[PDB]
C-alpha cells in the first residue's frame, strides 16, 4: 500500500506565479522518478515535466518547455514546481504519478490524486 | 721523588697485567675498511691487531684514529655518498697512509717487566700496543693506560706515600698549558676531524663564546656515527653528534689548580676516564692533563 | 649565493631554461654544479604535490654516464637543482678545440651516450634537446649527459620554441609539426653528435635558416673519405629523415662497428657499555646431512687436495698435520665427527698445542689457517 | 706427530680406505659441549672485553657463525698456562 | 603523416584461424605498443591484446588469456594478431592503436593512445550466405481523425550486414526511418525501413521498394498495397 | 577593454568594486575585482607574458624589480596632481630618478591592545613575559601576532640598531646589511626565548592571532589598520598606542607606503591614469575604501587634514615618524625571503640564531 | 583485474555536464577519456584526467578527487555529439568503461502506435513475424510489451531502435514478434502495447484475425 497526496493550488490570477508539491512514503524514493500531467477539460490527458533520479534531466513538454519549473527534494521527501508565466486557457486539474518501474529507466505512469488548479 | 715508582715497575712485570678473561679480535688484511669498524661496533674493542696472511706476520694496527684519518682523507661531500670507504681494502688503503712513515707493530714479551712498557708506551708516542709471547707467538692482550692506572693504584698504601703527590699541579707543569685547541658547538665535526688529523690530541672540550665548558667531545664518540650510519653526513654539529648519549652522562668532569695531584688521580681511575680539563672559578679552559703525563710524571 | 652548505661563485654556461653556476663547499672544497631555474620566466603549475613527485622521481636515477641529481631545494624564487661537477667542459668546447678525433675515441664516447640514452629510454624518458653543447667530459675523457628529462618544459609550452630556440638541433618530425617527439628525435640526435665526433664539422649547416631546415629536410649529406664505409653506412642506415627506417638501439646492437671494442658494463641487461652489543649464536661445526662415511669420505678428498699428512687411529678420529710454505715448523690438530641425531652429523676440529718447540709464527691464528681453506673447499 | 704412539705410523694421504668392514656410530659427545654450542656467554651488565671465566672441557674447539656478507667469522678460545684468551678472527671469503 | 591501415578482414568460418595485420606507417613499431581493442555493435571497448616490442613483454586480457597470439615484425613495422579457436561471442570491429608510454611532463606520466586506425569488421557466423527476402508490410485500413499512416518494408533473413535500400517515390525522401540490424536467435540478420507519409497522399501517390545486396546479387523490388 | 584590481584579500575590495561601479555608471566599462593568494609571485609570470591584470595594487619594495624587467608603464604627473600629495610619499617611488608609481597611502604598524583585559599599555619590550606571567594565570596570552612573517617580527629585531641597507645619498648600499649587529642577535635571541620559555607559540600566523583577537584570547597584539574592521565586528574594546621601547630605543618598523602600478604590456594606460587621478585620490573615492576597511594614513592632504582627529592614525604616524622607510631597490626581493626564512628556521628550532643570522647576512643582497 | 562504472546523462547545447569514473582498486593518475563518433574512430581528449591533450581546445577539463575521475564538458559545443569512454591503464590490464552517451534536449513528444498485420506472402512460407511501430518518441527509454490475448510473451520479441535525427532528434523503435503459421490457432487476437514517459494512459491497438 502506497500514500499519495498533493497540496497547494487555488483561485490564482493568471500570469502570476504558484507552486505545487507531491510526495509519498512507505519506500524508497531515490531510485524512482516523478512526473506531473494535465488533464484539460474536454480534451485528453497531456504531458507536463519529469524529474530523474538524481538530478540527471529535466524534462519538459513543447508548450511547457521555457515557462514551468520542476524541482525536487530529498531531505523533505516532496518535489516542487515552479509555475511561471501562466495562461487564462490552461486551466485543468493538475495530477501527479508514482513510477512503478525498478531499477529501469522507464515509466509506467498511475495518478493517484490531483487537485483542481482554476486560474481566473 | 719517582724511586718508589720506578722500582715498583722494573719489581713487577706486564705478567700480572693480563686479566683472566679477554676478548681480543684481529682483522685479516684481506677485508675492506667498510665492515672492520662495523664488527668494532659490535664487539665495542677499539683496537685490532691486523695479520697478514700473505706474510705469516703482525702487519700492524687498525684503529679509531685510522678511522679518523680515513673519514678525513677520503670525504668528498655530505650528499656525495662516499664510495672510498666502500671500494678500499685495509692493505689498499695501508698502502697509501704509510708511504712516508714505515712503523711496524712494536710490542713486549710477557715474561719482560712493566717499566719498559711504559717506556715504549712513552717513546713510541703509541696508546694500544700489544704483547706477544715469543715462546708461543700468539698476541694476549691490548694494553690500555686506564689498566696501568688501575694496576698502580690499587699498590699505593705504603710509607713514602707523599713524595710529590702533596704537591699542587700548577708548579709540577703537569699537562699541556701552552697550546690549547678548541671547538665551539656551532663548528661542525669536520673541523675537529681537521684537528685530529693535523695535531696528535685525543679529545676537544667545546666551549661557548665565553669560553664555559657545557659538553666534551672525544674520539670514543666518534664511532657511534658509523654505528647509526650517519657517518657519510659529516656536516652537521657538534652538540647533534653529542645528544646521542644525553640520557646517560651527567657533565664534564673539571678539576682544579691547587688540589693536590692524588685526589686527582683518584678521580681519574674512580670514573674511568683518559683525561680531565683545568678549569677556574669563571670555568675558562687552562689546559688538559691526559695519562700520557701523569705517566711522563711517574716515570722520571 | 648560499644554499645547504655551498656558497656561489661565477656562471658555467647559459642555459635557457636557467642559468647553471659553480658552488664550493665552504670546508671541504668539493665542486658541485647548480642549475638555477627562474620561476618568473617558466611555471606551469604551483602545486607543491607535483614537486613531491618530482622529488620523487627525478632522485632514483642512477647511472655511471647520466649526471645524479643530489636534492631538489625549494625557493619562492627561483628552482635549485644541485648536479655533480665535471673539469672537462662541454663536448663542443673540445671539438673546437682539437677538431678531428681518433676514431677508437669516437666509438668509445659514443658507446657511453648510447648507454645513458638507452637508460633513459628504459626509464621511459627522452631527451629532445639533445646536442654535443648537452653532453659533458669528467676529468678521465667520459661521457656525461646533463640533462636528461628537463626538455619536457620545453616540449610542453610549444613546438615552436623547439625550432625557433634551437634552429641547427631540430627534428625533421618537429620541424614537420609533429606535436609529440619520441625516440626516433634521441637517435637522430645521436647520430649528429656521432657524425660531430667523426668529422668535427656540423652534419646540417646554413647560414640561412629556412635553408638550414631544407638541408635538414634533404636526406643527403656530405661524406668525406677518412671514415671507413661500414660506419658511414651506419650513419646513413642511423640518420634517415623516416621514422619508419631510421635504427633503432637493437639496430646499433647488432651492427659490426659497434660489436668491435665493448666493455661489459654500459648494458645492464645481457639478453637485447655506552656501545651497542648484539649477540651470536655461534656453531661448533658443520651440520651435514647425509652418510657419515661418505662425509669422512668428502673430508678425506679435501685434506688430500689441500696436501695434508693425516693418521686415523678411528675411522671418525682424524689427526691431520700440515707443513707451512714460509714458516719452518709445523702445525697439529684432530678432527672429530658427532652423532646429534640419526639425520645429521656435526664435525669438530680440536688442536693440540706444541710441547717443547718454541715454534715461529702464531699457534692460533695458523690453526685459523688451517681451517679458512678447508672451509672454502668443504662449502658446507 | 713424533709423541703420539698410532696405530699407523705412515701419514700419507694417498693411504686412504674408506672401505672399513666396520659400521660403528661415532661416540655421542658430552653435554657440557651441547650446553657451550647452544648458549654463548655475552655479559651485558659488565664491560664487553669482559666475560666469564670458560670450562675446562672446550679449549681448542672452533666456534663459526653464519654469512650475512661475504665475512667468516670464526673463534676459539685458546689457553695460556694460566690466562685465558679468546681470538676472534674476521676473513673474507 | 600517420596511418593505420587494417587488412585480413571480412567474414570467417568459426573454427577457423585468422590472421589480421597493421600496417603502422608514420612511426616505429620497435618503440611503441600497438594495442588491439574490441568494440561490438551497440557496446563499448573491450582490450583484447598487446606486444611490446623493446622489452619483450606481452599483455592479455582475462577472458582471452592463452587463445590469441599476438606477433610483431619490426621489419615491416607490422603487428599480428594470430586469432585460434575463436567463439560465436567475438563478432565485432577491431580497432588499431598505438600507445605512448613515454614521461612527456615532468609529472605527469602519459598513458594513452594517441593514434587510431579505420578498423576491420570481421563476422562469425555459421550460416553461409543466403539470399534476402522482402515481404510488404500492410497499412491497417483503420486510422483515426486527422492521422497520418506510416508505410514500410519488411527484409528478414538476409547475408550479410550492409544493405543499401531505396523507394519508387524519388530519390530524395522525407520522413524516413532506416532501423539497425538486428541480430535474431537463428544466426542470420533482420531489417525494418518504414517511412512517414501524409494518409491523403496515400491515396494518388504509389511507393515500390527497392533492395539493394551488392555482395548478394539480389536486386528485388516489392510494391507496398494496403490491404486488409 | 576593462580593468583588472589585484589586491591583497585583507584590503578594502569592496570600495575599489564600488568605485568601479561608479566607473561603469559613468562609462560604461567595467572593473573586475580579484584577489588572488600571493599576488607578488603571480603578478610577473603573466605581466611577461603581455596579458593578466592592468593595473596592480602594492608596496613599492617590488616595483623595483617590476621594474627593472620592464614591467612598469612609466607615468606622467602633473605639477598640481604632485603638489596635493606629500613629498616623501614621491620619494618613496622613485627608481633611478624616475616616478613608476602613484602614491596612495601610507601603512605603519601600532600596538593593539585590550582595554578589558589590559587597561594600561606597556612601555617596555622585556616586561612583557612579566606581564604574561600574572596573564597564564588568568587563561590569556599577552601578545600573539603573525610570526611566519618576518614583516611583524622585524621591530623587535631592528629596536636596538639592526636595519636592512645603509642609506647614505639615494643609493642603498648593498653590501652594508646590519643584520649581523649585536642588536639582530639580542633581538632574535628574545625571539627564540619568547617561544623557548612557553610565552609563544610558534605555530601562531595572521589568521590565527586575529581569530584570537577577535574572540578576546589575547591581550595584545601587532597588526596593522586594515583589520579594523574586523576589530570593530568583533566589538573588543580596543586600544591603539605607540610601539614600546627595547633597550631605551624605541623599535624601528618598515613604514609602508601603498601604491599603484601600471602594466606596461597594458593598451588601456591612459584610462587607468584617468580614473586613478580623477577617481581614487580625492576626497570622495577614498571614504568608499575607509567605510570598508581603513587604510590608515592617506597621501591626499584634504583627506588626512579631516582624518587626523583619529588618534590610532595619529599613533600610526608617529610610529611611521619613528620608524623606516622601505628600500625600493630589487635586492630587497631577495631579502625578503631570506629574513622570512631565517625567522622560520629560528623559530623551530631547527637552527640556531647565529648561523639563521649568518644566512640571512649572506643571502641578504643575491642569494 | 578492476571493473569500472561511469553514469549515463543528456543536457542541451553549451550546458556543463560531468561523467564521474569509480575506479575499483586504488589507483594512480592514468585515467584518460576517449570521445568516440558513431561509425567513426574514438578522439583523445584528456590522457591522464588533470591535464589537457594538445589539439581540441580548452572546453574539455578534468579533476581528480581520490577513486572518483572526473569529466567536465563546459560550453557544449553542437557538434560535440559523441560517445565518452572511461580507460584505466595503472594496473597493467586495460579495462574501458561502460560508455556514456550524450543526447541533445528535446521536448517531450506523445509517441504514434501503428499496427501492422502480417501479410499473407509470409503465412505460405512458415515463418510469419508480426511488429508494431513507434515513431518520433522522445527520450529514447520506452517499455514495449506484448499481450497477446491478454497474455504477457516475452522471449520471442526482439527490439531495433534507431540513432536521433539530425534536425529532428526523433527516435523510432521498432519491434518484431516472430511466429509460426500452427501458433495462429490459440492467439485470435494481439495487442503491443507500449509505457511511454510522455504517454498517460497506455494505449494499444488490436487487430482481429480474418480480415
Ligand atoms: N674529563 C672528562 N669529563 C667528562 N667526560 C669524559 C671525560 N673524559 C672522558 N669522558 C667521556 O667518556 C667517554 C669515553 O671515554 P674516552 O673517550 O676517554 O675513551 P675511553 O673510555 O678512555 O677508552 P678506553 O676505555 O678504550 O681507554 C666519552 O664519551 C667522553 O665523553
Ligand atoms: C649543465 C652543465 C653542468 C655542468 C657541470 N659541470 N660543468 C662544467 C662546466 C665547465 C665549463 C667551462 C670549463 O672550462 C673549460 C676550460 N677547462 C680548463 C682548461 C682545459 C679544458 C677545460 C670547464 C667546465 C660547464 N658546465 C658544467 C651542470 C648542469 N647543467
Ligand atoms: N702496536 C702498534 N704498533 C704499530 N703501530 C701502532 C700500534 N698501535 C697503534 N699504532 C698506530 O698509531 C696510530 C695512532 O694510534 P692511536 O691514536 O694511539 O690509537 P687510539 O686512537 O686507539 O688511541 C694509528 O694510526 C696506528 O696505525
Ligand atoms: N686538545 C688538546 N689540547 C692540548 N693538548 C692535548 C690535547 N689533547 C691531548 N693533549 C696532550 O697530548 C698528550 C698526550 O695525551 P693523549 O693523546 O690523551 O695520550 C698530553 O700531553 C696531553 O696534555
Ligand atoms: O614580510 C612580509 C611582507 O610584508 C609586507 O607586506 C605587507 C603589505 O605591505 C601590507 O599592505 C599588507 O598586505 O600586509 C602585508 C604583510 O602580510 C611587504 O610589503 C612585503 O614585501 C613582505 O613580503
Amino acid at each position: 500500500q502506497v500514500q499519495l497526496q498533493e497540496s497547494g493550488g487555488g483561485l490564482v490570477q493568471p500570469g502570476g506565479s504558484l507552486r505545487l508539491s507531491c510526495a509519498a512514503s512507505g519506500r524508497t524514493i531515490s531510485r524512482y522518478a516523478m512526473s506531473w500531467f494535465r488533464q484539460a477539460p474536454g480534451k485528453e490527458r497531456e504531458f507536463v515535466a519529469v524529474a530523474r533520479r538524481s538530478g540527471d534531466g529535466a524534462f519538459y513538454a513543447d508548450s511547457v518547455q521555457g515557462r514551468f519549473t520542476v524541482s525536487r527534494d530529498d531531505a523533505k521527501n516532496t518535489v516542487y514546481l515552479q509555475m511561471n508565466s501562466l495562461k487564462p486557457e490552461d486551466t485543468a486539474v493538475y495530477y501527479c504519478a508514482i513510477d512503478s518501474d525498478t531499477f529501469y529507466s522507464g515509466s509506467y505512469d498511475y495518478w493517484g490524486q490531483g487537485t483542481q488548479v482554476t486560474v481566473s | 721523588n719517582n724511586s718508589v715508582y720506578t722500582s715498583f715497575m722494573k719489581s713487577h712485570r706486564c705478567y700480572d697485567l693480563i686479566p683472566t678473561s679477554s676478548k681480543l679480535v684481529v682483522f685479516d688484511t684481506s677485508l675492506q675498511v667498510k665492515k672492520a669498524f662495523f664488527a668494532l661496533v659490535t664487539n665495542g674493542v677499539r683496537a685490532a691487531p691486523l695479520w697478514d696472511s700473505k706474510k705469516q706476520s703482525f702487519v700492524g694496527m687498525l684503529t679509531i684514529t685510522d678511522f679518523i684519518n680515513i673519514l678525513h682523507r677520503y670525504y668528498k661531500s655530505a650528499l656525495v655518498q662516499i664510495y672510498e670507504l666502500e671500494e678500499h681494502k685495509i692493505e689498499t688503503w695501508r698502502e697509501v697512509y704509510l708511504q712516508d712513515s714505515f712503523k711496524p707493530l712494536v710490542c713486549i714479551s710477557p715474561n719482560a717487566s712493566l717499566f719498559d712498557a711504559v717506556s715504549s708506551l712513552i717513546r713510541n708516542k703509541i696508546h694500544r700496543l700489544p704483547v706477544i709471547d715469543p715462546e708461543s707467538g700468539n698476541t694476549l692482550y691490548i694494553l690500555t693506560h686506564k689498566r696501568i692506572l688501575k694496576f698502580l693504584k690499587l699498590f699505593i698504601t705504603e710509607f713514602p706515600k707523599p713524595e710529590f703527590m702533596s704537591k699542587s699541579l700548577e708548579e709540577l707543569q703537569i699537562g699541556t698549558y701552552a697550546n690549547i685547541a678548541m671547538v665551539r658547538t656551532t663548528t661542525p665535526v669536520y673541523v675537529a676531524l681537521g684537528i685530529f688529523v693535523q695535531h696528535r690530541v685525543s679529545a676537544l672540550p667545546v666551549v661557548d663564546e665565553k669560553g664555559r665548558v657545557v659538553d666534551i667531545y672525544s674520539k670514543f664518540d666518534v664511532i657511534n656515527l658509523a654505528a647509526e650510519k650517519t657517518y657519510n653526513n659529516l656536516d652537521v654539529s657538534v652538540t647533534k653528534a653529542l645528544q646521542h648519549r644525553s640520557h646517560y652522562f651527567e657533565g664534564v668532569l673539571k678539576c682544579y689548580l691547587h688540589e693536590t695531584l692524588e685526589t686527582i688521580i683518584n678521580r681519574l681511575v674512580e670514573a674511568e676516564v683518559h683525561r680531565l680539563v683545568v678549569v677556574d672559578e669563571n670555568d675558562v679552559v687552562k689546559g688538559i692533563v691526559s695519562l700520557s703525563d701523569i705517566l711522563q710524571a711517574l716515570v722520571l | 649565493v648560499k644554499i645547504g652548505h655551498y656558497i656561489l661563485g661565477d656562471t658555467l654556461g647559459v642555459g635557457t631554461f636557467g642559468k647553471v653556476k659553480v658552488g664550493k663547499h665552504e670546508l671541504t672544497g668539493h665542486k658541485v654544479a647548480v642549475k638555477i631555474l627562474n620561476r618568473q620566466k617558466i611555471r606551469s603549475l604551483d602545486v607543491v604535490g607535483k614537486i613531491r613527485r618530482e622529488i620523487q622521481n627525478l632522485k632514483l636515477f642512477r647511472h655511471p654516464h647520466i649526471i645524479k641529481l643530489y636534492q631538489v631545494i625549494s625557493t619562492p624564487s627561483d628552482i635549485f637543482m644541485v648536479m655533480e661537477y665535471v673539469s672537462g667542459g662541454e663536448l663542443f668546447d673540445y671539438i673546437c678545440k682539437n677538431g678531428r678525433l681518433d676514431e677508437k675515441e669516437s666509438r668509445r664516447l659514443f658507446q657511453q651516450i648510447l648507454s645513458g640514452v638507452d637508460y633513459c629510454h628504459r626509464h621511459m624518458v627522452v631527451h629532445r634537446d639533445l646536442k654535443p653543447e648537452n653532453v659533458l667530459l669528467d676529468a678521465h675523457m667520459n661521457a656525461k649527459i646533463a640533462d636528461f628529462g628537463l626538455s619536457n618544459m620545453m616540449s610542453d609550452g610549444e613546438f615552436l620554441r623547439t625550432s625557433c630556440g634551437s634552429p641547427n638541433y631540430a627534428a625533421p618530425e618537429v620541424i614537420s609539426g609533429r606535436l609529440y617527439a619520441g625516440p626516433e628525435v634521441d637517435i637522430w640526435s645521436s647520430g649528429v653528435i656521432l657524425y660531430a665526433l667523426l668529422c668535427g664539422t656540423l652534419p646540417f649547416d646554413d647560414d640561412h635558416v629556412p635553408t638550414l631546415f631544407k638541408k635538414i629536410c634533404d636526406g643527403i649529406f656530405y661524406t668525406p673519405q677518412y671514415l671507413n664505409p661500414s660506419v658511414i653506412s651506419l650513419l646513413k642506415h642511423m640518420l634517415q629523415v623516416d621514422p619508419m627506417k631510421r635504427a633503432t638501439i637493437k639496430d646499433i646492437r647488432e651492427h659490426e662497428w659497434f660489436k668491435q671494442d665493448l666493455p661489459k658494463y654500459l648494458f645492464p641487461e645481457d639478453p637485447s657499555k655506552h656501545q651497542g652489543v648484539r649477540k651470536a649464536k655461534w656453531h661448533l661445526g658443520i651440520r651435514s646431512q647425509s652418510r657419515p662415511n661418505d662425509i669422512m669420505a668428502e673430508v678425506c678428498r679435501a685434506i688430500k687436495q689441500l696436501d695434508y699428512e693425516w693418521k686415523v687411529v678411528n675411522p671418525y678420529y682424524l689427526r691431520v698435520r700440515r707443513k707451512n710454505p714460509v714458516t719452518s715448523t709445523y702445525s697439529k690438530m684432530s678432527l672429530q665427527l658427532y652423532q646429534v641425531d640419526s639425520r645429521t652429523y656435526l664435525l669438530d676440529f680440536r688442536s693440540i698445542d706444541d710441547e717443547l718447540t718454541p715454534r715461529p709464527g702464531s699457534h692460533t691464528i695458523e690453526f685459523f689457517e688451517m681451517c679458512a681453506n678447508l672451509i672454502k673447499i668443504l662449502a658446507q | 706427530d713424533l709423541s703420539s704412539s698410532p696405530p699407523g705410523p705412515y701419514g700419507q694421504e694417498m693411504y686412504a680406505f674408506r672401505s672399513a668392514a666396520r659400521f660403528k656410530s661415532p661416540p655421542i659427545l658430552p653435554p657440557h659441549l651441547l650446553q657451550v654450542i647452544l648458549n654463548k656467554d655475552t655479559n651485558i651488565s659488565c664491560d664487553p672485553a669482559l666475560l666469564p671465566e670458560p670450562n675446562h672441557v672446550m679449549l681448542n674447539h672452533l666456534y663459526a657463525l653464519s654469512i650475512k656478507d661475504s665475512v667468516m667469522v670464526l673463534s676459539a678460545t685458546h689457553r695460556y698456562k694460566k690466562k685465558y684468551v679468546t681470538t676472534l678472527l674476521y676473513k673474507p671469503i | 603523416e600517420v596511418q593505420l591501415v587494417e587488412s585480413g578482414g571480412g567474414l570467417v568460418q568459426p573454427g577457423g584461424s585468422l590472421r589480421l595485420s597493421c600496417a603502422a606507417s608514420g612511426f616505429n613499431i620497435y618503440y611503441y605498443s600497438i594495442h588491439w581493442v574490441r568494440q561490438a555493435p551497440g557496446k563499448g571497448l573491450e582490450w583484447v591484446a598487446s606486444i611490446y616490442p623493446y622489452s619483450g613483454s606481452t599483455s592479455y586480457a582475462d577472458s582471452v588469456k592463452g587463445r590469441f597470439t599476438i606477433s610483431a615484425d619490426t621489419s615491416k613495422n607490422t603487428a599480428y594478431l594470430q586469432m585460434n579457436s575463436l567463439r560465436a561471442e567475438d563478432t565485432a570491429v577491431y580497432y588499431c592503436a598505438r600507445y605512448y608510454p613515454y614521461f612527456i611532463s615532468y609529472y605527469s606520466k602519459m598513458e594513452a593512445m594517441d593514434y587510431w586506425g579505420q578498423g576491420t569488421l570481421v563476422t562469425v557466423s555459421s550460416a553461409s550466405t543466403k539470399g534476402p527476402s522482402v515481404f510488404p508490410l500492410a497499412p491497417s485500413s483503420k486510422s483515426t481523425s486527422g492521422g497520418t499512416a506510416a508505410l514500410g518494408c519488411l527484409v528478414k533473413d538476409y547475408f550479410p550486414e550492409p544493405v543499401t535500400v531505396s523507394w519508387n517515390s524519388g530519390a530524395l525522401t522525407s520522413g524516413v526511418h532506416t532501423f539497425p540490424a538486428v541480430l535474431q536467435s537463428s544466426g542470420l540478420y533482420s531489417l525494418s525501413s518504414v517511412v512517414t507519409v501524409p494518409s491523403s497522399s496515400l491515396g494518388t501517390q504509389t511507393y515500390i521498394c527497392n533492395v539493394n545486396h551488392k555482395p548478394s546479387n539480389t536486386k528485388v523490388d516489392k510494391k507496398v498495397e494496403p490491404k486488409s | 577593454g576593462k580593468l583588472v584590481i589585484w589586491i591583497n584579500g585583507d584590503k578594502g575590495y569592496n570600495g575599489l568594486a564600488e568605485v568601479g561601479k561608479k566607473f561603469e555608471k559613468d562609462t560604461g566599462i567595467k572593473v573586475t575585482v580579484e584577489h588572488p593568494d600571493k599576488l607578488e609571485e603571480k603578478f610577473p609570470q603573466v605581466a611577461a607574458t603581455g596579458d593578466g591584470p592592468d593595473i596592480i595594487f602594492w608596496a613599492h619594495d617590488r616595483f623595483g624589480g617590476y621594474a627593472q624587467s620592464g614591467l612598469l608603464a612609466e607615468i606622467t604627473p602633473a605639477a598640481a596632481f604632485q603638489d596635493k600629495l606629500y613629498p616623501f610619499t614621491w620619494d618613496a617611488v622613485r627608481y633611478n630618478g624616475k616616478l613608476i608609481a602613484y602614491p596612495i597611502a601610507v601603512e605603519a604598524l601600532s600596538l593593539i591592545y585590550n582595554k578589558d583585559l589590559l587597561p594600561n599599555p606597556p612601555k617596555t619590550w622585556e616586561e612583557i613575559p612579566a606581564l604574561d606571567k600574572e596573564l597564564k594565570a588568568k587563561g590569556k596570552s599577552a601578545l600573539m601576532f603573525n610570526l611566519q612573517e618576518p614583516y611583524f617580527t622585524w621591530p623587535l629585531i631592528a629596536a636596538d640598531g639592526g636595519y636592512a641597507f645603509k642609506y647614505e645619498n639615494g643609493k642603498y648600499d648593498i653590501k652594508d646589511v646590519g643584520v649581523d649587529n649585536a642588536g639582530a642577535k639580542a633581538g632574535l635571541t628574545f625571539l627564540v626565548d619568547l617561544i623557548k620559555n612557553k610565552h609563544m607559540n610558534a605555530d601562531t600566523d595572521y589568521s590565527i592571532a586575529e581569530a584570537a583577537f577577535n574572540k578576546g584570547e589575547t591581550a595584545m597584539t601587532i597588526n596593522g589598520p586594515w583589520a579594523w574592521s574586523n576589530i570593530d565586528t568583533s566589538a573588543v574594546n580596543y586600544g591603539v598606542t605607540v610601539l614600546p621601547t627595547f633597550k631605551g630605543q624605541p623599535s624601528k618598523p618598515f613604514v609602508g607606503v601603498l601604491s599603484a602600478g601600471i602594466n606596461a604590456a597594458s593598451p588601456n594606460k591612459e584610462l587607468a591614469k584617468e580614473f586613478l587621478e580623477n577617481y581614487l585620490l580625492t576626497d570622495e573615492g577614498l571614504e568608499a575604501v575607509n567605510k570598508d576597511k581603513p587604510l590608515g594614513a592617506v597621501a591626499l592632504k584634504s583627506y588626512e587634514e579631516e582624518l587626523a582627529k583619529d588618534p590610532r592614525i595619529a599613533a600610526t604616524m608617529e610610529n611611521a615618524q619613528k620608524g623606516e622607510i622601505m628600500p625600493n631597490i630589487p635586492q630587497m626581493s631577495a631579502f625578503w625571503y631570506a629574513v622570512r626564512t631565517a625567522v622560520i628556521n629560528a623559530a623551530s628550532g631547527r637552527q640556531t640564531v647565529d648561523e639563521a643570522l649568518k644566512d640571512a647576512q649572506t643571502n641578504a643582497a643575491e642569494f | 583485474q578492476m571493473t569500472q562504472s561511469p553514469s549515463s546523462l543528456s543536457a542541451s547545447v553549451g550546458d556543463r555536464v560531468t561523467i564521474t569514473c569509480r575506479a575499483s582498486q586504488s589507483v594512480s593518475s592514468a585515467v584518460a577519456w576517449y570521445q568516440q563518433k558513431p561509425g567513426k574512430a574514438p578522439k583523445l581528449l584528456i590522457y591522464s584526467a588533470s591535464s589537457l591533450y594538445s589539439g581540441v581546445p580548452s572546453r574539455f577539463s578534468g579533476s581528480r578527487s581520490g577513486t572518483d575521475f572526473t569529466l567536465t564538458i563546459s560550453s557544449l559545443q553542437p557538434e560535440d555529439f559523441a560517445t565518452y569512454y572511461c580507460q584505466q591503464s595503472s594496473s597493467g590490464p586495460i579495462t574501458f568503461g561502460q560508455g556514456t552517451k550524450v543526447e541533445i534536449k528535446r521536448t517531450v513528444a506523445a509517441p504514434s502506435v501503428f499496427i501492422f498485420p502480417p501479410s499473407d506472402s509470409q503465412l505460405k512460407s512458415g515463418t510469419a513475424s508480426v511488429v508494431c511501430l513507434l515513431n518520433n518518441f522522445y527520450p529514447r527509454e520506452a517499455k514495449v510489451q506484448w499481450k497477446v490475448d491478454n497474455a504477457l510473451q516475452s522471449g520471442n520479441s526482439q527490439e531495433s531502435v534507431t540513432e536521433q535525427d539530425s534536425k529532428d532528434s526523433t527516435y523510432s523503435l521498432s519491434s518484431t514478434l516472430t511466429l509460426s503459421k500452427a501458433d495462429y490457432e490459440k492467439h485470435k487476437v494481439y495487442a503491443c502495447e507500449v509505457t511511454h514517459q510522455g504517454l498517460s494512459s497506455p494505449v494499444t491497438k488490436s487487430f482481429n484475425r480474418g480480415e
